[PDB]
This record gives structure tokens, C-alpha cells and sequence, in this order.
């Protein structure tokens, strides 16, 4: 399957800048074979906590040819996992052979082929590698959690964020999490005759300020401490979540980067070859 | 350590370690009250009366 | 490593799992296995 | 010399893949062989460019490592982070992921190298840094000397029969300067040692049974150390050849320094005033 | 905390790059310090502001 | 527009250091092997102690594996354009086809180039990693036979802790001698020694005799030397222009698949068990002590406009040691004149404390000076 | 062209000669580590050995046809039951239906639900049956009818899913779409209420690439009566102690009672506040679940058209790993 | 995209060793039609931690056939139309058809391949479907932490069905696992207790509510619309001059837990790298038996 | 971001970050006197502009 | 196993013993050993 | 790559104040004059034909 994108007349100044547009993606919302250039188009860049909310609504598709009438596409993930295609990267850091990559809104905007002759305007994706769209995501959430090179948050759709959040967490609460809870103090204790127990505390730890200041008493045994164990079922729990928290607030990686020949880095705006996962 | 720095940095600051000659209890009833280190006195197999 | 040329051949058959005693070395592959097609020789090339 | 390789081409394949476009990857096996009863080759590297990696000095930050086992009271070692990473390069920023040091910006001049501090007792005679030394006093290595003799003590030391050492807390078997330069420790970090081959008898494994052996080996030992913006530790699959004729002596030489600036100008003259003092250059660079 | 100004900051240490003097040490003739945002004089007990 | 410099590998004078036979089985053998037999003489003593026999030995080396490859990537807008599938009834079309297949042509032309200069380059790799260094070659050579004893192997290796400090720079450090450096070139030529002899070689010089081995440079270094130390010998070379050849034909065929093992001179062996173009290459010669080497700097013909480095740019590496708070015993402590460096009147004299510091210079020259609180990064760590 | 699955197994649940081809199949776990796991799963309160019975109670065989498994659940239309009873050859199956059903509402009140017991395979296409021992055959990637069947009269098939039970999703939320090409989801409802409570089954269609949110206000009813009626059983203990106010207002005290590190022991500790976090009854995670998806592949088009049927449009089947909807 | 490995030639009988090794899973590092055998190789006692982290930075292929001179391996993430392949299980117990495997270090007592003559060695990692893998972790980690609070040291139930057959977990000393272990289990619990303190610091009076009214509620209120209960966050009190000694900003450290909780989960597998589509053969495959699979 | 920063040491002589805190930083003395985009422009050359 | 008509001769000598890292196997012995001469085979007598 | 501009421009910085001048300052050292020139003559480049 290949989305077909349809073009209206278009004035030289502004043709010829979208042919450099090669190797990047945009966002339909239906996957008909034929789609209008206009209904594919966000509006200027605003809230990127709602513009990361609506990547998961849609599926992606990257474009790779532009004639004087007609525009390709793929659309990326729906039955295939070895398309093997080429999209260049927009995103600062410069992603190295191996990784994922996650598709992230952009920031301070400025990033937007203004089409006057169409009156419309483009705002495609920047692409990260996945270890630090995870950060950036973190980072976001927190500050809209704060309020009860950065655009301020809206008070409308950050709730909802706070709300995904806050029930992920609210889930780890288990009468087998307490007993896991019990042994803050044991834990600390054994962070201290070795080095790589207390290596995997961190310093702003959340955890340390808690266990030198508050003592807590040996758990009450949960009902039938005979048949069944309980911290098994919450660590099963937590594993369940955690794998899958990451997505549920910014979003799934999309593809991973493989290249045969070329130099291992690839720096920013630089095709660079890819298969999709 | 409940300490200023100078007794962590010096020897002698330290109003743990007794003096060699001592005659009275001003010393000792400064001594007790770091309890950051377990500390004991033992005179004649009594604490101090 | 199999043979090339058989030289002679056999008058009469017989089920051949049951006398593995008169045997030294047994393999019995199920069907075209993959070590047969295997040509990796190893010599020296000069002496001097 | 006139016949110093045979060489061997095979025959060449074109394998194809798919990549948008279309990947024809041509592949030729071959192979040689030395056919030459001893040597057959050598080299005298004859001239001298600019050094390609800085001289200067760059205190190394433990900061990086665990494995050692911290102190009770974490306000203490708290306030040891709080000070000691203060001001100071390579200090392990908790940037995410890694918590390695952050990339620095511009460079003077080739990459910075990293220097270590041993301790040793202020009774050292000074003499022993004059001619080529080792950074222990035990001049063991392996090339002048049979197994054990690395770290006993009821044997004089080869390379200065009066004493038996030179530092007591740098030899001694599970002393104090083994147990952070050593290879079997486990407190390495990710910053390169320069002393790392100097406290390592691994190579108890890799016993040598001909001079020609490690003279050959020398010369193209792969390298050790990396090319980024600092000297940091590399994985030892990639490499590249290298030259070092130190872990063919296990020495180190002396470079031209004195304990006052006042000293090293243009009319050097004495070498010996006070308790200051003056180190000739004798070192592979007289020029 | 204590004030930097009275303990006395460095004399190497204080160049270094991370020290909190020299984003506020710019001119020879002015000094450069954080302070409640009030009137001077004010009352006496220092307000939150 | 813009050539395409080819060049050919057996022109270069650095096919004289190997010979090259195409095998084009290689990719079926295992690890193949070579036996060596060598018969050291020996000398009739006398006396008291009984005489020895003449010695015998074999030995063995094997092969290993290495492989070029490039990469020739052709995009699909192209490939619509050969194939004829893309391929539209205009007159248009045909010329963005003329555009493609000549595209196409003048790529391959450059990939099959690289095999060429792969080989230049492998040879570089291989040699430099083999060749010891001069300085520990010399001295080594000069005590054989002496290596048993230990006293000896002191003598030996108190000789090469000079050598590898003394004699690792010339033409840098020696530049108003001039016999100096050709001394020390006829020591690194005749230190080897020569290898097994074929007749396949045949590396003549224009007139007589044959050529011995090369003298692979960095452009300045041959610069330094072909105006001061060295005088050119000649411009020319006949060279041979085509390989060898190892086949499995008949004999060999045979052996390798019922056996498992292939000889090459498997039919030499056979017929006495049973009864039974020279080209002319520009090249640049020079003599040395008694000798003929070809002398070149591959950094132009090769290596040039590319991404790779020189490999003949090797690398040394040294580790510096230095003092930092050493004190003098006191009977040792002295100016060496009385008049000192007399410090400023009427304030004491800092001459005297335990130093705490030292001074070095820099890469440039500039000085930067370490000092204790340096040492905190180890000093100050639970690790103490 | 596309990659197929043959396992043989006994004809007890998915029938492959009364029914015609093109209709998913599903992969019954072995019951030996269900009723194992039951032993530590079941929650406190409720019984602990009454799934062994429900499965005592039905006595390899492994596959079962989502044809079958629709009829014994709550949602069903007589119609189906009345053909999955006639229609199969086999005896004694209405009570086998009658002791399947017994089994799942048992699964779903041992806190081991059937998502953790029914792995889904493709769309039988073939097989070859002595007396009552089967080999079915399905497709497990690519699309349906790259296939070939034995039956000569139609070669390639379709996808067959009772009507019933299909819950288009778009169309219902009114998203104000247009219908291109859309997903595929198989989803299960869960409710609990002990000793009253059942398993709805549907299938879902959507270009929805995220459940989510999308299910968790659709089947809003169930989750609501279902976090309040689940933790039912439970000894709650009397009304939480003030000490089980978690103390924030000591975090940023300059001045408060500190501990030195690596002391908790009998040196003085006694100063701290106590604080017991005691969680004893409330709703956990696996007392909220209601519902569970699992992906299937991409559809073109659904038509109606027939016992009530839904014929598929070009499936491609792609099968996803199963998920939980619990908040 | 098939590669292939040089081999330095080791000997008879371990040569013979490396031939049976013929269908588990290798970890390369980069895309290049040659490879030697020295680069893909890992210490076979190591932290199980850290090759779980670098699996991701690597690529899946396994072992086809081999012989004395090379040994040829096919990649597994990219590739056309996912071919199919044969796979040497080679986890603790079988799996069955029709369903994801997943890879995961050693966890359990390890098995590695010791190439004395080459002296280096090499580790295969388990095959594992997906439920039970993701249950074995948990069942590790959880009695690591049984351990850890010097309780009762045994309950008789650390014991795993798969098939019918009753597996035993084997006791938790054997090769090292006190210590190749001790890494995941710290860094898993610490993380659930941080996020556990997190919560309960931002809502205090969440475990004071109604023991079955009022949390039930709370819950279905918060899942549920906009409601919220006011800021049902109270607003943390006001932090210090972030140089006094005792700083504590919330926000930063729910930031920090974010970050460390989403990189942990995705350094952890679970997601499906093939799938058994097994055909003319057993409908079972025991351990050790090779086994039909189409990649993902 | 080299030429205004004082975290970044000073790449020619890395043991402190600047040599100079009266004309290094943004704003500084030094620099309202010779900066380009603040118009201090006299008639005379000025040989550090 | 010594070989029987060498390619090519050596042509300059050398004290091998000290050199001997070079290489990877090799073995020296006084003179005239006796295993090299008695030099025997193994034969298959027939495929079928 | 950052390292190799860095030996670079370090290098530049000591070609530029020492060979600035021949002829003036070495009239003794004839032949260095003519090796000056032959370095000035190779070191470009030609052009097209």
C-alpha cells in the first residue's frame, strides 16, 4: 500500500522547499488510498502535552517523492515489520546506529513550512532516540504536575496527563507492597557495606530522606499467610506496569535504526536508513 | 557529626579524647553528651558516682 | 567423508535397526540431512 | 626483503539486499602467510610530529568508580561529593543514563591526558627519579626476572640491591596502592589508568617463553585508550596498532620539572638549590 | 546557611567553574547581592517576601 | 569533469615484498599450513667434554582469513529506468535512461577500482605489523647465541633500555651529519634476512642485477632524503605483470574429496613417485650499503582524497613520572653558591620549607603546575 | 504468501466438519497449572479449591472455536445456541456447554482469568478427522485467502464471526470518521460479583490504534459496579488508625528528630513518629479488572448477511500479545 | 543479511562441542557480513542487570550451520517478509505452540559454553514464552526479597508448573546467584518502594480513607471524570534555599522516578521477538529440541 | 556557548574557568566598553573591538 | 610426516631455536629419530 | 572530530610566528631559502586544463 498525497498548484517559492521535505513524517487520520494535502496538516505549533496526546490517535506515514502534481507515502506500522525505508532526522541529539526512535512533538515551534499560496502550515515531528525521549517526557509530565526553549501548559488537558499518572502509581499500592515497604532501613543498611548497593540509590532519592526519619512497625500478616504470598503478586504487578508505562505517556518507539555501509553516527539533518518495529 | 569542622579536621579539638590529667568533671560531663559514637568511660569497673 | 563409488552391492535387505550390535559406528539420519554436502578440505600448500 | 609474504585471492561474490534503493555489497576472500625463517621486516620510525594528545594534567576523579564500600554517616560522604566534584572536570554529572562526564567544550590543544597520585614515604631517596624508574620501587615487570619475584619480599629487589623496595605501601601483596591499580580488584572505573599495566600480574596466564615473543609484540600491541574529547577506557575488540616499549620494561621516565618555576628559566644553571629541587630531562625526547 | 560574604570564599577555588561568586562579581566599583525584595529600612523581623 | 586516476597494484613497487597467486578455491579450505625442514651447521669441538650430533627440526605456520568489501547502492528512481519497467514511449525518457546506465558505469568503474588499492593497503597493514622496531632488533641480533645464562640476558636487556632512549629519532635530532643516517639505513637494510627464493619474482633492474626490497615512506621523510643522503639510481624497472597460479586439477581432485587434504605440488610429488612477459614500469631506485630497494611514498599514486589515514604515521607512547612532595635528606640540602637566590630583604626566605608543588612545561611551553589539592579526587574517598 | 499452524486434537470444542472454514480458533492452555496457580491466586475470603472441582466436573483436548465459546457466555443470541446445539454432531454436547460455562465463571472468581488461559490462533481452513480426533489447520500471518482449501467447490474463504457479538466501535462513538482501513480487536469483559457473575464476549473493529480510554468509558457500567462489589468478602479491619496519616509536614523542618545513618537499632530511635501504612482489603489491581484486548489484524469492511453471520473483508491476520484494562 | 563468523581454529573434540550448539541465539553488534568470533563473546559470570541492558544495543541471530572454518548466523530484526528459521529451545522448561518467546539472560543457575582452546566464553540466553518469563522474573526477584528481611527463609511454593510437569526452581546459590542477581532485585524493589512514597507524599490522606467506602470511591472518582476532590494533591509545603543540607523537592524526585521507572521497564524484554508456527512435528517441543519459528 | 558560559572551563588553560571575572562575563564592566551591539562608538579605533 | 619434494629451498640460514616464537608448532630432536621412518596407513576395503 | 582541528589549529598557531619571514632573517641558511620556495611552489594545487 502506498498513500497517495494530492497537491493544489503551488507557487515556485514555496514548491521547491517542500522537495527537501523528503524524508519526513506526517500524520494522517484515515488510511485511504487517496488523501487531500490539506487534510493531513496540524495547526502552529501549541501544548506539545495535547499534541503528544493526539500522535497516539493517529498513525504515521512517512513521504518519499514529490512531483509537480503528486506526493507519496507509506503508511508506516499497520501489517509490516521489515519495510525497510529512509526518514531523516530533524531532532538535535544525533542518533547513533542501534537505537529506537520515538517520534516527539517539536519545541519553540519555528519549525514550519508556511505555505502562503495553500494558506496552510506543516509541523512535522522531530525524532529522538528513545533514552531521551523517555527524559523529555518525564520532564514534561512533572512540570505539568507542578502546576495543581519551554511553552507553558494549558490547566484543560494536563489534568488528564496527571490523572494517567496517577493512576499507574495509585495501582502499586498492594497489602504485598507494604511488606516490601517494611525493609526500607534493611535496605539502607545493606547500602552501606558494599559499593554498588549504594550505587543504585540514587541521591535525591525520595527514599533516604524517608528511611532516617520515620520508623515503621513489623507488618500485621495479611489474611491466609499459609496459601498464598503476596509479594510475588504485587513485584508481578509492578513489572506488568512499568513495562508499559513509558508508552502510555509519550509514545511507543517506532523504529529502529540498522545500516549496512555508511559511518555509524548519523548527525542531524541526515537521511539515514531505517526498518520499523 | 554534631561536631563544628575543626574538631573533625584537628586531633585536639575533639571533646572526646580526656585530657592526660584531669580534676574534676567538667571534661567528662562534656563527654557523654556525643552519643553520634557510642562512647564509655570505665573507672574501677563504675560508670562515674 | 560417504562413499563415492559402491563397489558391491547388497543381495538382501533386512531391517537394520534391530542388528546394531553387528555394527561399530551407527548413524541413521531421517532424510537427506545436512552434513553430507559439506566439501572443507584442509592442506598444506608449500614445503620448503 | 624480496619474497617476505605469499598471498593468497579468492574468488569474488556479489551479494545483493534491500535497503529505499538497492544494496550490491561485493565481498573477496583472501589470505597470506609469513614464509620467512625469522624476520623479515622492520621499521626505525625516523622523524617526529607534534604530540598528538596533550601533556598537561588532569587529576583523576574516583567519583566514577564503586566497589568501595561508602562511609555510615551519608551526610558525610554527601558533603565529599558536595566539595570535591566542585570545580572539577569530569565529574560524573547524573545527566540521563549514564551519569558520565559531560562533553566539554573546546579544546587547547590534543586530548587531556590523566594523572594518578601514589602515596609514598617523604624518606624516598630522590635519586630514584633521576634515571628511568618504576612507579613501585619493585622494578619487577617480567622481561629481567623469573615468576615470583613481583611480589615477594625475602628477594632484593633486582634493580637496586641495597634496599628490597622503594615505597612499602605500593608493593606489598594486597597493599594499599595494589588495591585501586590492580587488574583482578574490581575498582576500575570508566577513566583510564595510565598505571593500570604497572600493578597487574594477569599475564601470570600468559607466560613467556621467548625475548622475540614480546619483541615482537611490541611495536603492534593494540591501543588501549580512546579518541573522544578525553582518554577514556575503549573496548579491547576494535583497537589500533601502537607502539610503547613500557610494558616491554614495565619504566617510566622522568620529564623536565622542579619543585619551583624560579628554576626552569632560559640561565637553568644549578640543578640542586634547597629543599627544592630539579629533575633533568632523560627521556626518549631529548629534542 | 552560612553568608558568603563573611566566610571567606577562595583564593584558586573561587575561579573555579562552578562557584556561585562569579555570576555576581562583574565590576570593580559595585557588588552585586541577592536580598528580600522590600524597602529599606523595614521591620524588624525579615519577611518571607 | 573530472578523471578517474586508475592504477594498477603490480605497478607499484610494493608488489616486490610478496608474492600473489590467485586460489580461486580459497573459499573451501580450511586452515591451510606450510612445513618448513632447516638443518643448522655445526662445529667439531674438542677435549674433554663428549661432541654433540648435527640437530634436526620442522615447524609449521598457518594461514588466516581477512576480506575487502564495498558497498555500490543504486536507488530505485534508477532502477525503474535500466529495467525498462519505469521506461515511458518519449523522447525524453531516453535520455534520463542514457543518464542512468552512464551513472551506473561510471560508479562501478570506481568500485572495482578499490580492489586494487585494498590490496595496497592490506600489504601496509600486514608488514607494519610484523616488522618489530629497529631499536629493539639491533642489539638482540648482536648477542645470539649468548641467550642461555642469565648474565647475559641482563647484559642484553641493560642494552636495549639504552637503545629504545637513544636511537629512536635521527634526521630530527641529527640534521648537520649527513653519514650518520645513511649508517643507521644500512643497519635497518642489512639486519633482516632474506627469505625463501622463487623464480617467479624476476624484479630486474633495467640493466643487471635484481631488486632486494623497499623502502616505504611518508612524503617528507623521501623528500629529506632524496636530496641530501641518497642518490637516485635510475627511472625504470621491468617488472612481471601477471600472477601465479595454485589449482586442484586431476590429482588433487581426488584427494580432497575422499581424503580430506590437497598439496599444491601434488603432481610434482606424483610423476617422481611413480616414474611417470616482462612490462616496463616507471619506477624510482636507490642503492644502500651493498643493496637495491625500490624507495617510495605511496601518500600520492594511493591514499590520496580519501577518508582513510596513512598507516605508516605509526604511534609512540611514553609514561612520565615526576615527584610531588618529596623532601631531601638533610645532608644534601646546600646552594651551590652563596650568592643564592637571595629572596627580597627584610622578609624570611621560602627556600627552605618542604616544597609542595611542581612545575612542568606544557605541550607548547607554557607551564601548569600540580599541587596537592589536586590529589583530592583520590585522597578524599571512602576507597581510603 | 501466508503461514499456517496444524495441530491435532480431539473434536470436543471446535468441530472442523460442522463447520465451514474461515471462522478464528483459540489455543486452551493445559488445565494442570490453572488449577496449580489457583491454589496462590485465589483471593482471601472466597474459596481457594472450587475451580479443581469445575474442572473435575468436565471429564488432549486443546482447541476451541470462538463459535463455541461465544455461546457459552452471557451474550449470545438464542439463534446461535439453538445451531451450536443442533447443528454439532457430537453427544452429550449441551451439557459439556453447560459445564464450560461453570468453568469460566469459576476462572473469573479465582482472580485466573481466561485472557491468561486462551491464546488465539488464525481461521481453520482444512482438516482431516478419524472418529472423534481432528488435525485443524489455520492461517497465523498474512492475509486469509493467500490460503488454498480442499474443498473444490470455494478454494479461498473469508473470515466468519457471529454477528451477535460484533461491536463496531466507531460508528458507536460517533468519531465522525470515514471508514478505511481498520483494526481488529477480540475483547473479553470481565464481571465479579461472587457467586453472581459472568463473561461478555465481543469483537471489535476500529481504527483505534489504543484501547484505552475508548473501552474504559464504553464499558463504564461494569467498571463502576465492579470496583465497588469486588473487594466484598475481604475482613476489612475497623476505621484506620490517625497513625496511618502519612506525616508531610516533616520533610522541610529545619528543626526536627533525625536519625544518624545506619542506626535503627536500640540506640536511641524512639523520638521518630510511628507511621503504619495498613492496606488491608481496599481494591487492588486484579479487583478492578473488567475487561481485556487483544489485537487480531486489519480489516477493509464488514457486511450482514447470512443464523445471523458477518462476513470479513480481506483480513490480514496479525496477532498481538493480550493486555489488561483494569483502570 | 546472512553473516558470517571467522573461527580461530580450536581443536577436535571442543570443535565438536561448538557443532552442537547449532540453533541458539547469538547477540552481534553491527550489520557487516564479517565478524570474529572474539567480539561476540561475554564473560558467562557476569551481572545480569547489564546484559539485559545490552541486549537492546545489540541484534538477535542465530546459530545456523557451522563448520571448522566459519559459522554462518542470520539477524532477526531486520529481514524480509520474516522468514522461517529453527530455533534450539533452551529455557528451563518447554513451550508449546502457537505463542511469543522472549529472551532473558541466565537468571536462574547458568550453563556456558567454556572454549578452553581459544580461551574465551560465550553465553546463550534462555527462550522463554512470554507469560511464564514474565512470571519468572517476579518469582526470582520475590524470593531474593523473602530472603533479604532474614524471614522465614522457605515456604515450600517457589515451584512453577508448564506442561503438567512440576519444575523446582533450583536453590539460589548455585553459580552465583547471591550475586549475579543481587543487582536486579536492588534496583527493582527500590524503585517500587520510591514510587510507593512518591504517591502517598503528593495525596497524604490516601490511607485514611473509608476501608471500603472511601478509597473504593476515591478510585472510581479518579478513573472516572474531572471530579478530582479539589487538588486532590494538597500543595507540599514550600522548599528550602536548595543549599541548605536538607532539601527536599518533590517534584524533581516524581521527575527522576519517571525517568529511572520508564528506562527500567523498557530494559526488560517482554517484548515478543518471534513465535513458534511448528509444523509436521511434535505439537510440544521438550527442552534442548529444536523447533519450527517465524520471526515477528 | 563557549564565549559567555563559566561552567565550561577555559580551553586554553583548563585549570580555572576564566582568568579575568571583570571582563569575561555577559555584561561586564570591560564589555559595555567594547561590545558591538551596545553602542558605545566613539570616533577613535579601538583595537580590542 | 616430513615432506617429500620440497617447492622451494631456503635461502639464507639462521639460529631458529631463538626465533622460535615465530611460529606455532615445531619440534626439534638430536638426530635420526625413528619415528618418521616406519610410516603406516589406513585403508577402507571396500564400499557397498 | 574535535581532536584532530585541535592539533591543528595548535600547530597553526606556532607556524605562524616563525615563518613569516625568509630571507631576512636566514640569509646564512642558503639552502633552507631554496627549500622555502620549493614548499611554496608544491603546496597548491592545479587547476583545470
Amino acid at each position: 500500500m502506498e498513500v497517495d498525497i494530492a497537491l493544489p498548484t503551488l507557487s515556485p517559492g514555496d514548491l521547491s522547499a517542500l522537495q527537501r521535505c523528503e524524508g519526513r513524517v506526517v500524520f494522517l487520520e484515515t488510511l485511504r488510498r487517496h488523501a487531500t494535502l490539506r487534510e493531513v496538516a496540524l495547526p502552529c505549533g501549541g501544548d506539545v502535552l495535547a499534541a503528544m496526546a493526539a500522535y497516539r490517535r493517529r498513525f504515521a506515514a512517512v513521504i518519499t517523492r514529490v512531483t509537480p502534481h503528486r506526493m507519496l507515502a507509506t503508511p508506516l506500522g499497520v501489517g509490516g515489520r521489515g519495510q525497510s525505508l529512509v526518514l531523516q532526522n530533524t531532532g538535535p541529539f544525533d542518533l547513533t546506529n542501534g537505537d529506537h526512535v520515538c517520534l516527539v512533538p517539536p519545541l519553540l515551534g519555528d519549525e514550519c513550512l508556511r505555505l502562503t499560496s495553500a494558506n496552510l502550515e506543516l509541523r512535522f515531528p522531530m525524532t529522538l532516540p528513545l533514552a531521551q525521549a523517555r527524559e523529555l517526557t518525564a520532564r514534561v509530565v512533572a512540570r505539568a504536575a507542578e502546576t495543581l526553549q519551554l511553552p507553558p501548559p494549558h490547566r484543560d488537558n494536563a489534568e488528564a496527563a496527571t490523572r494517567s499518572l496517577v493512576l499507574n502509581m495509585i495501582f502499586l499500592l498492594n497489602e504485598g507492597a507494604v511488606i516490601l515497604l517494611s525493609l526500607i532501613p534493611n535496605l539502607l543498611t545493606l547500602g552501606a557495606q558494599d559499593g554498588y548497593a549504594n550505587a543504585v540509590i540514587q541521591l535525591g532519592s525520595a527514599t533516604r530522606e524517608l528511611g532516617q526519619l520515620v520508623r515503621q512497625p513489623p507488618p500485621p500478616l495479611p489474611q491466609d499467610h499459609a496459601r498464598r504470598f503476596c509479594v510475588f503478586e504485587a513485584l508481578e504487578a509492578w513489572i506488568a506496569s512499568a513495562s508499559r508505562l513509558g508508552d502510555t505517556l509519550g509514545t511507543r518507539p517506532v523504529a529502529r535504526v540498522c545500516i549496512f555501509d555508511g559511518p555509524p553516527t548519523v548527525p542531524p539533518g541526515e537521511k539515514a536508513a531505517v526498518v520499523e518495529v | 557529626g554534631n561536631q563544628p569542622q575543626e574538631e573533625l579536621n584537628h586531633a585536639l579539638a575533639d571533646a572526646t579524647l580526656l585530657p592526660p590529667l584531669i580534676w574534676d568533671c567538667d571534661p567528662i560531663l562534656y563527654r557523654d553528651g556525643l552519643a553520634e559514637r557510642l562512647p564509655e568511660l570505665r573507672v574501677n569497673g563504675a560508670h562515674f558516682q | 567423508r560417504p562413499a563415492i563409488l559402491p563397489s558391491g552391492q547388497i543381495l538382501s535387505n533386512i531391517e537394520v535397526h534391530s542388528h546394531r550390535a553387528l555394527f561399530d559406528i551407527f548413524k541413521r539420519f531421517r532424510s537427506d540431512d545436512n552434513n553430507l554436502y559439506g566439501a572443507e578440505f584442509d592442506a598444506l600448500l608449500g614445503t620448503y | 626483503e624480496k619474497a617476505s609474504e605469499s598471498y593468497f585471492m579468492g574468488q569474488m561474490q556479489v551479494a545483493r539486499t534491500e535497503s529505499g534503493g538497492l544494496h550490491l555489497q561485493l565481498t573477496q576472500p583472501r589470505a597470506n602467510v609469513d614464509l620467512g625463517v625469522g624476520f623479515t621486516a622492520a621499521y626505525a620510525a625516523a622523524a617526529l610530529r607534534a604530540p598528538v594528545t596533550d601533556m598537561g594534567n588532569l587529576p583523576q576523579n574516583l567519583f566514577a568508580t564503586r566497589g568501595a564500600p561508602p562511609m555510615l554517616d551519608a551526610d558525610a560522604d554527601d558533603y565529599l561529593r558536595r566539595t570535591v566534584n566542585a570545580g572539577n572536570r569530569l565529574a560524573p554529572v547524573p545527566v540521563f543514563g549514564q551519569m558520565l562526564p559531560q562533553v566539554p567544550a573546546g579544546l587547547a590543544r590534543g586530548q587531556q591526558s590523566v594523572c594518578e597520585f601514589i602515596a609514598t614515604p617523604v624518606s624516598v631517596d630522590l635519586a630514584y627519579f633521576r634515571r628511568a624508574c618504576n612507579p613501585r620501587g619493585r622494578a619487577a615487570g617480567e622481561v629481567h626476572g623469573e615468576e615470583g619475584l613481583m611480589f615477594d619480599h625475602s628477594h632484593a629487589d633486582p634493580a637496586h640491591p641495597h634496599r628490597a623496595t622503594a615505597n612499602p605501601w605500593a608493593s606489598q601483596r594486597h597493599s594499599y596502592a595494589d588495591r585501586l591499580y590492580n587488574g583482578q580488584y574490581n575498582m576500575s572505573g570508566p577513566a583510564y589508568s595510565p598505571c593500570f599495566k604497572f600493578f597487574t600480574p594477569a599475564e601470570a596466564v600468559a607466560k613467556s617463553r621467548g625475548l622475540a615473543r614480546l619483541i615482537a609484540d611490541t611495536g603492534a600491541a593494540a591501543s588501549p585508550t580512546s579518541n573522544g574529547e578525553y582518554q577514556f577506557k575503549r573496548p579491547v575488540g576494535a583497537g589500533e596498532l601502537v607502539e610503547d616499549p613500557c610494558a616491554l620494561f614495565q619504566e617510566a621516565y622522568p620529564p623536565l620539572c622542579a619543585s619551583d618555576s624560579a628554576l626552569l628559566r632560559t640561565p637553568l644553571g644549578a640543578e640542586e638549590h634547597f629543599a627544592q629541587y630539579l629533575i633533568r630531562d632523560e627521556s626518549p625526547l631529548k629534542g | 546557611v552560612r553568608p558568603r560574604w563573611a566566610a571567606p570564599a577562595a583564593a584558586d577555588q573561587l575561579l573555579a567553574p562552578g562557584n556561585a561568586d562569579l555570576r555576581l562579581e562583574l565590576h570593580p566599583a559595585f557588588d552585586f547581592f541577592v536580598a528580600p525584595e522590600v524597602d529599606v529600612p523595614g521591620p524588624f523581623a525579615v519577611p518571607q517576601v | 569533469c573530472s578523471t578517474l586516476s586508475l592504477v594498477r597494484f603490480l605497478e607499484l613497487g610494493l608488489s616486490v615484498a610478496c608474492v600473489c597467486t590467485k586460489f580461486p578455491e580459497l573459499s573451501y579450505v580450511a586452515e591451510g599450513t606450510i612445513q618448513f625442514e632447516v638443518q643448522q651447521p655445526m662445529i667439531a669441538r674438542d677435549g674433554p667434554h663428549p661432541a654433540d650430533q648435527p640437530v634436526h627440526n620442522y615447524m609449521i605456520k598457518r594461514l588466516d582469513r581477512r576480506s575487502l568489501n564495498a558497498a555500490f547502492s543504486i536507488a530505485v528512481e534508477a532502477l525503474g529506468l535500466i529495467s525498462g519497467e519505469n521506461l515511458d514511449g518519449t523522447h525524453i525518457s531516453s535520455a534520463m535512461r542514457l543518464r542512468a546506465i552512464q551513472q551506473l558505469a561510471r560508479n562501478v568503474q570506481a568500485v572495482l577500482d578499490s580492489f586494487e588499492r585494498g590490496t595496497a593497503d592490506q600489504m601496509l597493514r600486514v608488514l607494519m605489523e610484523k616488522a618489530p622496531p629497529l631499536s629493539l632488533l639491533a642489539p638482540f641480533t648482536l648477542y645470539e647465541g649468548r641467550l642461555a645464562d642469565r648474565v647475559a640476558c641482563a647484559a642484553l636487556v641493560s642494552e636495549l633500555k639504552r637503545r629504545v632512549r637513544d636511537d629512536t629519532f635521527f634526521l630530527t635530532k641529527h640534521e648537520r651529519n649527513k653519514d650518520a643516517v645513511l649508517d643507521r639505513l644500512s643497519d635497518l637494510v642489512n639486519c633482516t634476512a632474506p627469505s625463501v627464493a622463487v623464480a617467479r619474482m624476476t624484479h630486474a633492474d633495467t640493466q643487471g642485477r635484481p631488486v632486494d626490497g623497499v623502502l616505504v615512506t611518508t612524503a617528507g621523510v623521501r623528500q629529506r632524503l632524496l636530496h641530501h643522503v641518497l642518490t637516485l639510481a635510475d627511472t625504470h624497472a621491468d617488472v612481471p605483470v601477471t600472477y601465479g597460479e595454485m589449482v586442484i586439477a586431476n590429482t588433487n581432485l581426488v584427494t580432497a574429496l575422499v581424503m580430506g587434504k590437497a598439496v599444491s605440488n601434488m603432481d610434482d610429488v606424483a610423476r617422481y613417485l611413480l616414474g611417470g612477459g616482462s612490462a616496463r614500469v616507471r619506477a624510482d631506485l636507490v642503492v644502500v650499503g651493498d643493496r637495491l630497494v625500490f624507495l617510495e611514498a605511496l601518500e600520492k599514486r594511493v591514499y590520496q582524497a580519501t577518508q582513510v589515514p596513512y598507516p605508516l604515521v605509526g604511534n609512540l607512547d611514553v609514561t612520565f613520572v615526576m615527584p610531588l612532595g618529596v623532601f631531601k635528606p638533610a645532608a644534601d640540602r646546600y646552594a651551590r653558591h652563596a650568592g643564592s637566590f637571595a629572596p627580597t630583604p627584610g622578609l624570611p626566605d621560602p627556600r627552605t620549607h618542604p616544597p609542595r608543588a611542581v612545575h612542568f612545561f606544557n605541550k607548547d611551553g607554557v607551564p601548569c603546575h600540580v599541587t596537592f589539592e589536586h590529589a583530592m579526587g583520590t585522597l578524599c574517598h571512602p576507597s581510603f | 504468501r501466508a503461514r499456517l499452524i496444524r495441530q491435532v486434537t480431539l473434536a470436543d470444542f471446535c468441530e472442523p466438519q460442522a463447520e465451514r472454514p474461515g471462522l478464528v480458533v483459540l489455543a486452551l492452555r493445559h488445565p494442570a497449572d490453572l488449577a496449580g496457580a489457583a491454589y496462590a491466586a485465589t483471593p482471601p475470603g472466597k474459596n481457594h479449591r472450587d475451580l479443581e472441582e469445575a474442572w473435575l466436573a468436565l471429564d488432549r483436548a486443546s482447541v476451541v472455536s470462538l463459535n463455541f465459546l461465544v455461546a457459552a457466555a452471557e451474550n449470545a443470541d438464542d439463534a446461535l445456541r439453538a445451531h451450536v446445539t443442533t447443528n454439532y454432531r457430537d453427544r452429550r454436547t449441551a451439557a459439556r456447554l453447560e459445564r464450560f460455562a461453570t468453568v469460566l465463571r469459576a476462572m473469573i472468581r479465582s482472580h485466573v482469568f481466561p485472557h491468561r488461559a486462551l491464546h488465539v490462533l488464525g481461521g481453520l481452513l482444512g482438516h482431516v478427522t478419524q472418529d472423534r480426533l481432528a488435525s485443524v489447520t489455520c492461517v497465523a500471518r498474512g492475509d486469509q485467502e493467500a490460503a488454498r482449501t480442499n474443498d473444490m467447490a470455494a478454494r479461498r474463504s473469508q473470515v466468519h464471526v457471529p454477528a451477535c457479538a460484533l461491536m463496531d466501535v466507531d460508528r458507536e462513538l460517533r468519531l465522525g470518521g470515514d471508514d478505511g482501513l481498520r483494526f481488529a480487536y477480540l475483547v473479553f469483559v470481565y464481571t465479579q460479583r461472587h457467586r453472581r457473575e459472568a463473561l461478555r464476549v465481543h469483537v471489535a473493529v476500529s481504527r483505534l490504534p489504543e484501547l484505552g480510554d475508548a473501552l474504559s468509558f464504553l464499558l463504564a457500567g461494569t467498571r463502576v459496579d465492579n470496583a465497588i462489589h469486588g473487594t466484598d468478602e475481604a475482613d476489612a479491619p475497623a476505621a484506620p488508625a490517625a497513625a496511618a496519616a502519612f506525616p508531610a509536614y516533616l520533610f522541610n523542618d529545619p528543626r526536627s528528630a533525625r536519625c544518624p545513618t545506619g542506626r535503627l537499632n536500640t540506640p536511641a530511635a524512639e523520638a521518630l513518629p510511628v507511621w503504619a501504612p495498613d492496606m488491608r482489603g481496599r481494591a487492588t489491581r486484579n479487583s478492578c479488572m473488567y475487561a481485556a484486548y487483544v489485537r487480531l489484524g486489519t480489516v477493509e469492511r464488514v457486511v450482514r448477511r447470512a443464523l445471523p453471520l458477518a462476513h470479513m473483508e480481506r483480513f490480514t491476520w496479525d496477532v498481538g500479545a493480550w493486555e489488561e484494562c483494569f483502570f
